[PDB]
RNA sequence: UUGAACAGAGAGCAUUUCCGGCAGCAGAGAUUUCAGCUGU
């Protein structure tokens, strides 16, 4: 009779060395490893309890802020950490974020700086030393554009007349800025909308639809030739550069304050609006919004993508700042704190992993995009386990019990009980349009995404 | 891509008694990609499989297997698995419960008179030798060798690595039978009493009180698989318990007279009854069919068990029998006695053994080794029995070569997993589903007389 | 509370959406490069340079 | 971007091949500041891809005044070119991480395709690789580290002293 | 952990290697659980090269089975499937893991060098070109890399541009070894002896000289008797001038026995003038 | 168990494997290595006794104050109670839940009287002199350490004679008399 | 902004241009592998 046993034999499971880790035999069987569903579903449990506990989000604030608030913030978009801010009381400043400390400080302008953005200046007499030099324009209310430049201490190639290199001006007033990415030219915003170039101390031409007077400015970053603004008739207007004319507009109900156009999509942008939401649309069709932001309940300031043009983040004139996943619709994430007042400005730093806010206490406040993430390098079991716990998350995200725990955030108490007053006051007026259409014949059916949109020139076919 | 053996990684799905969405449909796409490329890839884990299963084959028509003796294997396999191959001669202590660990590197005996002694049996290390004098019934391992449950004269006592009385439980009135479900943390308790109590031991709260409402426990047994407690009365019932419903899931009605024995399959499909009755069952537990019935013993079973590779060890008194390939669907596979006039399509024993001064008091395979344990009125007894264990354990599931070290961070490690005692559901898959109310479609709010013929107007 | 009270959104019926739950991500049920597949995460950003919009080639 | 690293030491020059860049905007938190004290994190971010050694005490001695006084010596042009890629002078330059400022404008002025960087980032780059020294040179280099820094130290100091032995 | 990403990575030619039905279960389970125990070697601590080294004979002397009995079973001599250059493959891969393991251990360096240009026609000459240049920059102060460079360039692929471009790289990095001077002035010796040759050969069918080797031993004596003299009185010049001309007398003794050794040398190179 | 992190103190906060809800703070454990009671069960048994005379106080309170059985019952109870100096004194029947303790029937026990009168030194050589059989009251010898005794019996615990710790501390005070044969 | 010749990198993308078929023969290195002509 043949027979055989298990020999287990040491010699494989117990190694010989005592300097060498002890081999780990595996087997896959579904009788071996028995509660397949419930254990994951523990593990993506015990990940929203762990991102619920490590969402540490405000990084700090830079340097002393300002005086009177920050109303206006850029950030350039070749460097990782630099970062130019001006507030009520003419002052702007250039910021270095790794050390978050002021490369210098600019008595700019005697109003408020309405606006300021950064600038590689195409000069054709001399030529841009970049990395020594940064360069920001800010226009203010006084009749001003002004181009400043900043010693910067990032290459150690070299070894110088910092300050306004030039003063371009207007007869009326300034409201916004913002450069081209190439070709040396910028656009201006105010009593008229007006493009510029570094050269010529006045404008290359004037690209106004009518006269209404504008509130705000974008260029495209890629398409760089599509300018976007925004006219306190609550009017949205795109420009284009090739034909150097508006091309449409469209007018919403309320006042447009920002725009920002998607960085991976080209012909996307979202605008941020005085109704507390804002509002995804496509170049090629403004009849519909493809996307409505809703989690507000105050009038939003400003708006911004991440470079990567997965989300957005969204600051509003009630005390808190929003994160939006850009195909949902409300907010993932809540940003607040008891000193932040009236967030005017955000940006969505280069990186992608922190958003910066200027508050109108005069601070400018870094924060983490992702609450729970940490900036160190990983090791490969670590980034292994965060992975796998953001899997787990995505695919029990709709159970009740970690949806809740997901779902929670502390917001203050003027958001939350404007929060329930405007639920019931939706729900209302839900049942009263229920009734409404019960009796009444024809009744149409619009859409949310087309609720906001009161009309639209160059009407579409 | 094929795998001849990919039905064992395979996973049933939810069916209705093909969209428009673009992006749902190639979602869906993705999703049945990564299924086949998961299973297929699972499934070639085989070829990395270290050992191979053992086995005792006849080679003959003369040789039959049943009657091949313990000596003769002893001589025939090698020194390590003959010296695993152990016998304590412990008199003067009563019948001896036997109980190893998960990983079978762990023995824990209790005599009937007081003896409980938790021991390395293959090392010779005992960590606990504790003489408590009062007539102890059951113990079992909790998550490690590092603490242990005796069921005593009444009170169910928890014990630390090395002796020390860590609890006294005021509850569990009368055990008898303990089992510790591991991925839950619970203490399972039943008994005298009609009450089966489940205790979560790392808070240290019972979790729940059930009326059994059939007298005292004669069986119990515990589903690897889902965790869901088989319990048999002296009713002839088997029931199928959880901790959520203050009634049993399934009450089946297994043998007449009472339940002597309950053993479960690791795959949780097919479970051995036997009864007082001198009938063994074979139970589907998944579909409720009944698959075999032995009756006609000589005398009636005492103990059930079922190894890890699907051996069936039935032990009547003084003999064990283990049948091999008999938890299967097949009239072929019925557990015979003999083969009469030498029919291959009968069931005889794949070997059986002999205890002939004593009554065994219990059975339990060794985890991954080809070894059953068998306690019975003067100790304990290894019986060398090859086809008898996982060959290829995980490790890390559950080590037998664990150290010190890797038994902290594991004990840390599953204490954080911790499954909640309410998941505890008759099938495991049913905690990611949705209701079997709130219906199946999901819904998108826009469906959120001549004379009397004159006379009417009037 | 351990089972979903409808059928989430992006899914039209039970079936489909338990399909996506039928197979665990996990360690110890899958292979090792089976479980890196299923782990890795869509977007992946370099940890510490500058992400700039898309160009393409000619629009 | 810090794509390369120039580590002088007395044994002679190494050039590291930056894998990840630690982070920009986070570079003063708590675990962006530890994990350059770890050892198992650092190995993430910094590969070594070449180690030049010198000749003897007498060309550690030269090369030591010469990086004292910001100078680039024969055999750093040496590993210089055999290790940084032929970049652009006018798009893109290849960028090496220095610890030494006033080293740049001497490296820029013998390869105009490098731009040399030594601010806070680059700093605690070199410092990491000063932290861990012997562990991360994988075992090529003949002599203890801190066996050369005594010979160098002394004769340095006699040199710039003229310590004369008559 | 990586072992067990490695150990199911050799999964698929053993797939194909038991269809085509050479191998069997049995044998390649037991080849896989040798395989596991050098993976788990390789990638633990406390590794070394001479577990590298055994794993690349372990697989090695596999690769020799699989062609014997293939030969022997499907009488091919290579079944154009997975199984035959996977394994090539895999040792080309340890070899690669080694070297980045411990890059200190030129016999390994030279193994991984012997074995890639071995592989033949599959093998690619810049595959050998990057492991000649990351070796290079490893260790630039060893000096028969650089000849085995150069040497591998010319004395196989004729490159004289490539091959004068290692040698004055070399003499860039270590400018003090004279082997690698006479090296370099046998290669240009060699290189205007083949010129001649085929001169010869195309006249006999049918301004360039000497005198780049004269220029490269001219600046030989120069930067060799510059180093001796840096060398040699190391650290400062504290020494009298008996010291000084003590000194300098050595130096021109070094340099001309070394010359000695150059006209000894220089003698059986008779086809050139 | 492993003194575990902080993300760990926090994610879960109740598990404790030493003491539990249901161990009272562990004051069975305690008294009884205070008092050194040897089994187990000894504590339960007296705090069986413990509410079973507070439940019967209970209802002797209820009872009205004028019937001769509810006040001859309680001064029987009280006097009982006192007769087996559980008590100290014939004080109220308020002493009847704030006097009586499980302490205190455990300190009317043969071991710690004998503590108490001098007698040992220590409640553990106590319990080693009596289970070596060398004291007795009255009469009959004492084996076990539960027999507690009465307020009449704390005079004649005494050892036997032939207990040679006895005959040492005789011809300690060298008092050694040997015609009473110790 | 384009063109030119030059110097290259290994860091991308095609496709039927050949080879990874067989001998005869000489050559190469330490009895195994390596290198080209005339046809299948």
């Amino acid at each position: 009779m043949k027979i055989k046993t298990i020999k287990r034999s040491a010699d494989d499971y117990v190694p010989v060395k005592s300097t060498q880790e002890s081999q780990m035999p595996r087997n896959l069987n579904p009788e071996l490893h028995p509660f397949e569903r419930a254990r994951e579903y523990t593990k993506a449990l015990n990940a929203t309890k762990l991102e619920r506990m490590f969402a540490k989000p405000f990084v700090g604030q830079l340097g002393y802020g300002h005086r009177d608030g920050v109303y206006a913030i850029a950030k350039n978009y070749g460097s990782l950490n630099k970062l130019a801010t001006g507030s009520a009381d003419g002052v702007i400043k250039y910021w270095n974020m790794s050390t978050r400390e002021e490369f210098v400080s600019f008595k700019a302008h005697y109003g408020l700086v309405t606006g300021l953005c950064v600038t590689q200046p195409r000069f054709h007499d001399k030529k841009p030393d970049l990395k020594s030099q940064n360069f920001m324009l800010s226009c203010s209310d006084d009749k001003t554009v002004k181009l400043w430049s900043i010693n910067v201490d990032d290459y150690s190639n070299k070894n110088n007349e910092e300050g306004l290199i030039r003063t371009f001006d207007g007869e009326s007033a300034f409201q916004g800025i913002d450069s081209h990415r190439e070709n040396s030219t910028f656009a201006t915003g105010g009593a008229k909308i007006h493009l510029w170039d570094v050269n010529r101390l006045k404008p290359v031409s004037d690209l106004s639809w009518g006269a209404d007077n504008i509130t705000s400015l974008k260029f495209n970053q890629n398409e760089t030739d599509i300018l976007a603004s925004t006219g306190s008739d609550n009017s949205i207007v795109l420009y284009d550069l090739r034909t150097n004319s508006p091309t449409q507009k469209i007018v919403q109900t309320m006042r447009t304050n920002a725009i920002c156009w998607n960085p991976m999509e080209a012909f996307n942008f979202v605008t941020a609006n005085e109704d507390h939401n804002a509002y995804y649309y496509d170049m090629r069709n403004l009849s519909r919004s493809l996307n409505v932001f809703k989690d507000h309940v105050s009038a939003v300031m400003d708006v911004d993508f991440s470079p990567t043009g997965d989300e957005i983040v969204t600051g509003s004139y009630d005390k808190s700042i929003r994160i939006y996943k850009t195909n949902h619709g409300h907010s993932r994430e809540i940003y607040h704190t008891k000193r932040m007042q009236h967030v005017f400005q955000v940006k969505y730093s280069m990186d992608s992993k922190y958003i910066i806010s200027g508050s109108d206490d005069g601070n400018v406040r870094l924060w983490r995009s992702k609450a729970w993430e940490r900036s160190n390098v990983k090791t490969t079991r670590e980034k292994n386990k965060l992975e796998y716990d953001e899997k787990l998350k995505e695919r029990f995200r709709h159970m009740p019990e970690i949806k809740r725990i997901s779902r929670h955030r502390h917001v203050p108490q003027v958001i939350k009980k404007a929060q329930e007053i405007k639920n019931i006051e939706l729900s209302s007026i839900k049942r009263r349009e229920a009734n409404e259409r019960r009796t009444r014949k024809d009744m149409p059916y619009i859409s949310e995404r087309k609720k906001q949109i009161v009309g639209t020139v160059h009407k579409y076919e | 891509k094929e795998r001849e053996n990919q039905n064992k990684f395979e996973r049933s799905t939810y069916t209705n008694n093909q969209t428009k969405d673009k992006k749902l449909r190639a979602g869906l796409k993705k999703i049945d990609e990564q299924y086949k490329k998961a299973v297929s890839s699972a499934a070639a884990t085989d070829y990395l499989l270290p050992e191979s299963n053992g086995y005792l084959e006849p080679e003959n028509e003369l040789e039959k297997t049943f009657k091949v003796q313990q000596s003769e294997i002893k001589s025939s396999v090698d020194v390590s698995t003959a010296n695993k191959a152990l016998d304590l001669s412990l008199k003067e202590f009563g019948p001896y419960h036997i109980k190893y660990a998960k990983n079978g590197t762990h023995l824990l005996i209790t005599g009937r008179k007081g003896h409980v002694a938790s021991m390395d049996w293959r090392k010779g290390q005992l960590r606990a030798e504790l003489f408590l004098n009062e007539t102890c019934h059951s113990a079992t391992y909790l998550q490690n060798e590092q603490y242990f449950a005796v069921a005593q004269k009444k009170y169910t006592f928890i014990y630390d690595h090395e002796g020390t009385e860590l609890h006294r439980l005021k509850q569990h009135i009368e055990a008898r039978h303990l089992d510790f479900l591991p991925y839950h943390y619970l203490l399972v308790t039943a008994g005298e009493t009609g009450w089966l109590k489940y205790h979560d031991v790392s808070t240290g709260q019972l979790v729940s009180e059930l009326r059994t409402k059939a007298g005292p426990t004669m069986a119990m047994a515990q589903n690897p698989w889902n965790a869901v407690m088989h319990l048999g009365h002296s009713n002839g019932t088997v029931s199928l318990w959880s901790p959520s419903m203050p009634e049993p899931l399934v009450k089946l009605l297994s043998a007449r007279g009472p339940v002597n024995s309950i053993a479960i399959d690791r795959s949780g499909y097919y479970m051995a009854t036997t009864g007082a009755d001198r009938s063994m069952k074979i139970w589907d537990i998944r579909n409720f069919k009944q698959l075999h019935s032995v009756e006609s013993l000589p005398t009636p079973g005492t103990n059930v068990s079922i190894s890890d590779t699907g051996l069936l060890a039935l032990s009547r008194g003084p003999h064990v029998t283990l049948w091999k390939d008999a938890l299967k669907l097949s009239g072929d596979s019925k557990p015979c006695f003999g083969s009469m006039g030498g029919n291959p399509h009968r069931n005889t024993p794949y070997m059986s053994h002999l205890f002939a001064g004593n009554k065994v008091e219990n059975l339990g395979f060794v985890p991954f080794e080809d070894l059953l344990g068998v306690g019975h009125q003067t100790g304990i007894t290894n019986l060398i029995v090859p086809g008898a264990g996982e060959a290829n354990y995980d490790a890390l599931e559950l080590n037998p070569f664990e150290t010190k070290k890797q038994r902290q961070e594991q004990e840390v490690r599953t204490l954080l997993n911790k499954l909640p005692a309410d998941t505890i559901t008759l099938d495991p898959n049913s905690i990611g589903s949705v209701d079997k109310r709130s219906s199946t479609i999901r819904l998108n709010a826009k469906d959120l007389d001549v004379i009397e013929e004159a006379l009417s107007r009037f | 509370k351990y089972q979903s009270s409808a059928v989430p959104f992006p899914f039209e019926n039970r079936e489909q959406y338990e399909r996506s739950l039928r197979m665990p991500i996990g360690q110890e049920w899958t292979s090792r490069a089976s479980h890196q597949e299923l782990i890795k995460p869509r977007i992946m950003t370099k940890p510490g340079q500058v992400i700039d919009p898309l160009k393409a080639p000619f629009k | 971007p810090i794509e390369y690293l120039l580590f002088e030491e007395p044994t002679g020059y190494a050039v590291f091949k930056v894998k990840l860049q630690q982070d920009d905007i986070g570079s003063r938190l708590k675990e962006v500041q530890e994990q350059i004290n770890d050892f198992g994190a650092f190995t993430k971010l910094i590969e070594l891809v070449s180690f030049a050694p010198f000749k003897g005490a007498a060309e550690a001695l030269e090369n030591a005044n010469d990086i004292s006084e910001g100078l680039v010596s024969e055999s750093l042009k040496a590993i210089l070119d055999l290790n940084l890629p032929k970049a652009s002078s006018k798009k893109k330059n290849i960028t090496l991480a220095i610890s030494d400022k006033n080293l740049g404008p001497s490296i820029k002025e013998e390869f105009p395709y490098v731009d040399c960087i030594s601010n806070e980032l680059a700093q605690d780059l070199i410092r990491g690789v000063r932290l861990h020294g012997e562990k991360l040179f994988k075992g090529l280099q003949s002599g203890d580290l801190e066996r050369a820094q005594l010979g160098l130290g002394h004769a340095y100091s006699r040199a710039k002293v003229k310590f004369s032995v008559q | 952990s990586k072992t067990r990403y490695y150990l199911e990575q050799c999964i698929p030619e053993m797939d194909d290697l038991v269809e085509k039905g050479l191998f069997t279960k049995n044998e390649v389970s037991l080849i896989m659980k040798k395989r596991t125990d050098f993976e788990h070697r390789l990638n633990s601590r406390g590794s070394s090269i001479n577990d590298y080294i055994k794993y690349i004979n372990y697989e090695s002397n596999v690769n020799k089975l699989r062609a014997k009995r293939c030969k022997r079973i499907l009488q091919v001599k290579k079944t154009n499937s997975l199984s035959d250059w996977s394994i090539q493959q895999r040792i080309g891969f340890i070899y690669q893991r080694g070297t980045n393991k411990f890059p200190q251990d030129l016999k390994f360096w030279a193994m991984y060098l012997n074995y890639m240009k071995a592989r033949g026609n599959q093998t690619s000459y810049k595959k050998i070109h990057n492991i000649y240049n990351q070796l290079l920059k490893l260790h630039p102060t060893n000096v028969d890399i650089w000849i085995s460079c150069a040497k591998y360039e010319y004395e196989v692929h004729a490159n004289f541009k490539s091959c004068r471009n290692i040698f004055q790289n070399g003499l860039r990095f270590n400018p003090d070894v004279p082997k690698l001077w006479y090296e370099y002035v046998k290669f240009e010796l060699n290189f205007i002896t083949k010129l001649i040759n085929r001169r010869k050969v195309m006249g006999l069918i049918n301004a360039l000289r000497g005198d780049i080797a004269l220029t490269i031993f001219d600046v030989c004596m120069k930067t060799l008797g510059k180093h001796y003299i840096n060398k040699h009185k190391g650290y400062y010049a504290i020494s009298d001038s008996k010291m000084n001309i003590e000194l300098n007398k050595e130096t021109l003794n070094y340099l001309f026995s070394e010359s000695l050794r150059y006209i000894k040398l220089f003698d059986e190179f008779l086809d050139l003038e | 168990v492993r003194k575990l992190k902080h993300h760990e103190q926090k994610l879960l906060k109740k598990v404790d494997f030493l003491e539990w809800k249901q161990d009272q703070g562990h004051r069975d454990t305690q008294v009884m290595r205070t008092y050194h009671i040897q089994n187990r069960e000894d504590y339960h048994k007296y705090n069986r006794i413990c509410g079973d005379i507070r439940r019967l106080a209970n209802k002797l309170s209820l009872l009205p104050p004028t019937d001769p059985f509810r006040r001859k019952h309680e001064q029987l109870l009280l006097d009982k109670l006192y007769a087996m100096g559980v008590l100290t004194t014939k004080s109220k029947i308020s002493d009847l839940e704030n006097k009586v303790t499980v302490s205190a029937i455990c300190r009317r026990r043969l071991p710690v009287i004998m503590h108490r009168l001098k007698m040992a030194e220590t409640i553990q050589d106590a319990v080693k002199f009596i289970e070596q059989g060398h004291v007795r009251v009255g009469p009959n010898l004492i084996n076990d350490p539960a027999y507690l005794v009465t307020r009449n019996m704390e005079d004649y615990v005494t050892w036997v004679d032939n207990s040679k710790i006895k005959k040492t501390l005789l011809r300690y005070r060298n008092q050694i008399d040997d015609f009473d044969f110790s």
